[PDB]
RNA sequence: UAUCUGGUUGAUCCUGCCAGUAGUCAUAUGCUUGUCUCAAAGAUUAAGCCAUGCAUGUCUAAGUAUAAGCAAUUUAUACAGUGAAACUGCGAAUGGCUCAUUAAAUCAGUUAUCGUUUAUUUGAUAGUUCCUUUACUACAUGGUAUAACUGUGGUAAUUCUAGAGCUAAUACAUGCUUAAAAUCUCGACCCUUUGGAAGAGAUGUAUUUAUUAGAUAAAAAAUCAAUGUCUUCGGACUCUUUGAUGAUUCAUAAUAACUUUUCGAAUCGCAUGGCCUUGUGCUGGCGAUGGUUCAUUCAAAUUUCUGCCCUAUCAACUUUCGAUGGUAGGAUAGUGGCCUACCAUGGUUUCAACGGGUAACGGGGAAUAAGGGUUCGAUUCCGGAGAGGGAGCCUGAGAAACG
RNA sequence: CCGGUUGGCCGGUCGGAUUUCCAACGGGGCCUUUCCUUCUGGCUAACCUUGAGCUUGGCGAACCAGGACUUUUACUUUGAAAAAAUUAGAGUGUUCAAAGCAGGCGUAUUGCUCGAAUAUAUUAGCAUGGAAUAAUAGAAUAGGACGUUUGGUUCUAUUUU
RNA sequence: CCCGUCGCUAGUACCGAUUGAAUGGCUUAGUGAGGCCUCAGGAUCUGCUUAGAGAAGGGGGCAACUCCAUCUCAGAGCGGAGAAUUUGGACAAACUUGGUCAUUUAGAGGAACUAAAAGUCGUAACAAGGUUUCCGUAGGUGAACCUGCGGAAGGAUCAUU
């Protein structure tokens, strides 16, 4: 959020070409889409300047499959957070339950700002990395 | 040989996996192309389901597109000047995708003369009507036209030579040209 | 492993074929065709186990090679050709015409039809798209591709297919008050009118359905096949008419006729 | 089918174990053994080692036949019946066997491919190639081989094959023959503004890259910059096109090029008609095989959620040699540290990570149970893995294949 | 107020059931301070209407469609999608039975015909009704809810001139 | 009321000084087969471009001179397919020299425990067991055990307004 152009390659959206001949307002062509399933595309994606190839709104991924909910327990990666899904597991012999949990690494777009303690909902995508298969679609706590 | 699987790596917890399975063929990997310049030499690779794949080794020319002008010409490649993954590819003159190269630029100047009638750098009535009608589009940019004086244009390789065999690209323009120009002129 | 399987053990075959668990280790594996191998009926089990016109697979092959049976008007001298839902089967010796429709017990019925009715079949459209050179097409439930369809035909409709040509005679849309056939699931074989459909964006649209005795049920949209408006169907329904009497009413009805 | 009983004392009541008692698709063993039906069967120890034989080959009217094969003709001096070999094409990746490995692995139920390959089947689907396009030619049809065969041989020996002489194709290499119109791009020249053309070239599909479209919640006015086939030249300006999905840069279309240039039938069997200015003229049926692309089917490869035995006399593990993520590339059928270059310092864990053990393939399931449970599941079905141990690969749609 | 099941009722045929009926159990509609949200259209559902008692001109789920605002769970009900075999179980004299999925009935010559049910199958995922019991959130240096206001910044964007 | 030392027989595990050999998972350094990709290489085979030179047959001579020629010598060429061999690379079986751990054997000797045993010396406990017993800790002793210090009653005292 201090520069866009940090890497050695030119960061740009693929096949979105801004014609150097013309001169208008609305400075650059920015491609964005709605991810579907009633998730609202955030204004920071529509108006921003970040590139973020793995974004569910401006980038080349699609949300399909499970929609999950967790609480952010780690933000120390770059564009990646770890959420914690807590559930109760039933044991039939003793006729009662026990607390269990899983950690899910999810990708977070620069449209969203999360801290530790926020509740997020994530949507399944194709494999992003070795462990990441989920992508943040709405941050709605603090 | 080269395997493309994830069972040989550690788990996310960090444990060492046991050998579940011998290396399967549907997860194979193949050696790189390392496409050099000159004297075109295309080998074939038989891949999954038939479905031939063209390893270009040592490609010479390419089809390069001028995007603001909406054309494309078959132009000779001079050499790679920048690569964001590795400097040894720039030194060894390997052609991959996203390689910044220099191309010949003489078909582009021939098209620009034949289309607009003004020369870059420094007879019939029908051609006069055509050249007058598309006026106020013969002022392209400063950076590209100075390259046209120098006879070498900066292009970016958009094709994958080890996969298709072809080395296609587009001429660098605008802010992307300024970015790679600051990269190139950086000491 | 290592490639496609070519055998099919008995006790792995679909249960609605009614193949007895003794008399052989293998079942007739349906060859690749217009229908999925679970929701299909090979001609060997139709000719031998349902019509009793043969005693062996060898006799079924002997029937098939003299080009007697033809399915949807084409000859098909294959032993394990998958005949599926709404296929017509013509036996020109005996001049017989069958349509594969389910009885309410969930099995394929021996539904004898007349010669006028054997001239067509219904198909549920599975996708409408634009092929090459911008030509639209539909794909019916048995994989027939029909070019230049009507623009009003969207998915989950039924089109009437001519079976001498591959042309479309007319079509039934999808809304409330339409007579449906359930092909798939627990309620396989039942006929009822659709009351309403549930949007469920993200997977598995449900549809609520009530038969003539006002018994409602619900089914996924994958298993529903619209067959007309309420009152007239576009085909002849088998005996029973898809009513699903309970077992109490069924032994009462059996003790009537016994 | 909700059951107990004998044994500590000189006697008693208890704790408590031992012993009995019933079953076992639990094995073994002893003694005994008439009949009918039905039936498991080298799992446990040694996924130890193997003499012998067999277990994968295949032909139709419909790829190739001059067997110096066999038949009988009488259609037929080119062939035409049956049929060895051999070439070509498919198949040999299924089945069958076993349970060593393997503890978030396999597996089970439930998802996804908007992240990909798919022989076959089934349904659709290809007037564009005379590559310099007045013949440079074959399109009433073009070139080589080579096998079997014939003959000469080598080696102790093998499903070893060498030199020589023949000859085919639905093998291998090569190559043409069909409507038009329409639209773009160059344009001789008539001319000049209001400008027109005659002509030539290009436009199938596949490959690759760049660019463009793929829209859309409901109504009126203002100078203006060019106005728009006719204009009351201030018009009514509509009628001007737009499929799907929850969602796409999707389907599909267009433009400019690319290609080392993919495919676009030199194939086979029966029937042998139709119409003629009567030439061996033009035309025409039902098939068979092949073929590009899409869909379908049989599949595959990855993948989401949750669920696994004992052990802390295992408390910290992973990370120069990828450990967790970012950016580019490479490779792959495709996604991804899958690999490389550079960068950041992450990722798991008392809710038991990591290690160790398993006389551990997982599941459907089995035995025994009032209810709750406990023990087992090598083994008739489903999934996985392996072929003495490892590793590597060819062919092919499909193998890291073991007949 | 209203219908839903089990009754109950002249035992109507001498163990069959026409409901004016007592009763119990289980739902729904409305009012009582009771918001248990509704921005655009066709269609009007009830419906203003209404013909002398089938008429021409009122409230959108009554029927859908389009977008917009959504405290978050655990629990329980119903249902979908859960492979056969095996388990429980229905029918059927394998001569009985273990089994099997067969079979039965005629003028047995042209034949006719009933079947191959059903239930269970956890935990997880999915759709749905309930909202007791356990949690969770909210208006407190108001930054609160409203709002026909009275306005100003700022962003699209149609049909039109 | 049959056991504390010492003693006999049998069995079971432990510690073993022992620089003994045998396995195996890893691991340190050095080599590293094979195929595959790649840089070359070019045995051979073949197709077309010249036509100088060498035996017979047409158009002028019907007497050196101009076109096809059966075939080579080959140079004024362009290729193509391609075998051995060979360079780098990734994959990587294996090999040699260590070093760790998970497994066996031998083993001078110990060191206990259990059972069975008509042994030896005492009498520690059970009665106020003849010095009440037991606990923790320290020292001592042929053996039970003894003694110091603090504790307990499971004591031989529920008790002295
Ligand atoms: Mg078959
Ligand atoms: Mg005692
Ligand atoms: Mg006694
Ligand atoms: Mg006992
Ligand atoms: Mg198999
Ligand atoms: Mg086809
Ligand atoms: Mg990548
Ligand atoms: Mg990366
Ligand atoms: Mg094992
Ligand atoms: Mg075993
Ligand atoms: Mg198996
Ligand atoms: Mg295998
Ligand atoms: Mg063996
Ligand atoms: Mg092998
Ligand atoms: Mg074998
Ligand atoms: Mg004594
Ligand atoms: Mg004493
Ligand atoms: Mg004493
Ligand atoms: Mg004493
Ligand atoms: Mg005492």
């Amino acid at each position: 959020e201090l520069t866009v152009q940090s890497e050695r390659a030119f960061q740009k959206q693929p096949h979105i070409f801004n014609n150097p001949k013309v001169k208008t307002s609305k400075r650059t062509k920015r491609w964005y889409k709605n991810a579907g399933l009633g998730f609202k595309t955030p204004k920071t994606a529509i108006e921003g300047s970040y590139i973020d190839k793995k974004c569910p709104f401006t980038g080349l991924v699609s949300i399909r499959g499970k929609i999950l909910t967790g609480t952010v327990v780690s933000t120390k990666m770059h564009r990646t957070i770890v959420i914690r899904r807590a559930y109760l597991h039933y044991i039939p012999k003793y006729n009662r339950y026990e607390k269990r949990h899983k950690n899910v690494p999810v990708h977070v777009s620069p449209a969203f700002r999360v801290q530790v303690g926020d509740i997020v909902t994530v949507g399944q995508c194709r494999p992003i990395s070795k462990t990441v298969r989920f992508n943040v679609v709405k941050v709605s706590a603090a | 040989g080269i395997s493309r699987d994830s069972r040989h790596k550690r788990s996310a917890t960090g444990a060492k996996r046991a050998q579940f399975r011998k290396k399967r063929k549907f997860e194979l990997g193949r050696q790189p192309a390392n496409t050099k310049i000159g004297a075109k030499r295309i080998h074939s690779v038989r891949t999954r389901g038939g479905n031939k794949k063209y390893r270009a080794l040592r490609i010479e020319t390419g089809n390069f597109s001028w995007a603001s002008e909406g054309i494309s010409k078959k132009t000779r490649i001079a050499g790679v000047v920048y690569h964001p993954s590795n400097n040894e590819l720039v030194r060894t003159n390997t052609l991959t995708k996203a390689a910044i190269v220099q191309i010949d630029a003489t078909p582009f100047r021939q098209w620009f003369e034949a289309h607009y009638g003004q020369t870059l750098g420094k007879k019939s009535k029908n051609a006069e009507r055509k050249w007058a009608a598309r006026a106020a589009s013969a002022k392209i940019e400063s950076s590209v036209e100075s390259q046209f004086s120098a006879g070498r244009l900066y292009a970016c390789i958009s094709s994958r030579p080890g996969q298709s065999g072809r080395c296609d690209g587009y001429i660098l323009e605008g802010e992307e040209l300024a970015f790679y120009l600051r990269r190139l002129t950086a000491k | 492993a290592r490639g496609p399987k070519k055998h099919l053990k008995r006790l792995a075959a679909p249960h609605h074929w009614l193949l007895d668990k003794l008399s052989g280790c293998y079942a007739p594996r349906p060859s690749a065709g217009p229908h999925k191998l679970r929701e299909s009926l090979p001609l060997i089990v139709f000719l031998r186990n349902r019509l009793k016109y043969a005693l062996n697979g060898r006799e079924v092959k002997a029937i098939l090679m003299q080009r007697h049976v033809k399915v949807d008007g084409k000859v098909r001298t294959d032993t394990t050709y998958p005949a599926g839902f709404m296929d017509v089967i013509t036996l020109d010796a005996t001049n017989e015409n069958f349509r594969l429709v389910y009885d309410v017990k969930g099995r394929f019925a021996v539904h004898r039809i007349t010669d006028e009715e054997a001239s067509y079949k219904l198909g549920k459209v599975k996708k409408v798209q634009l092929g090459k050179k911008g030509v639209p097409y539909v794909v019916t439930h048995d994989g027939r591709t029909i070019r230049y369809p009507d623009p009003n035909i969207k998915v989950n409709d039924t089109v009437k297919i001519d079976l001498a040509s591959g042309k479309i005679t007319d079509f039934i849309k999808f809304d409330a008050g339409k007579l449906v056939y359930v092909t798939g699931g627990r309620n396989l074989g039942r006929i009822g009118t659709i009351v309403h459909k549930e949007r469920h964006d993200g997977g598995f649209d449900l549809v609520h359905i009530k038969d003539s005795l006002d018994n409602t049920f619900v089914t996924r949209l994958n298993n529903v096949f619209v067959i007309g408006e309420q009152g007239k169907p576009y085909i002849s329904l088998p005996k029973g008419k898809g009513i699903k009497l309970s077992i109490a009413e069924e032994r009462d009805r059996r003790r009537a006729q016994q």
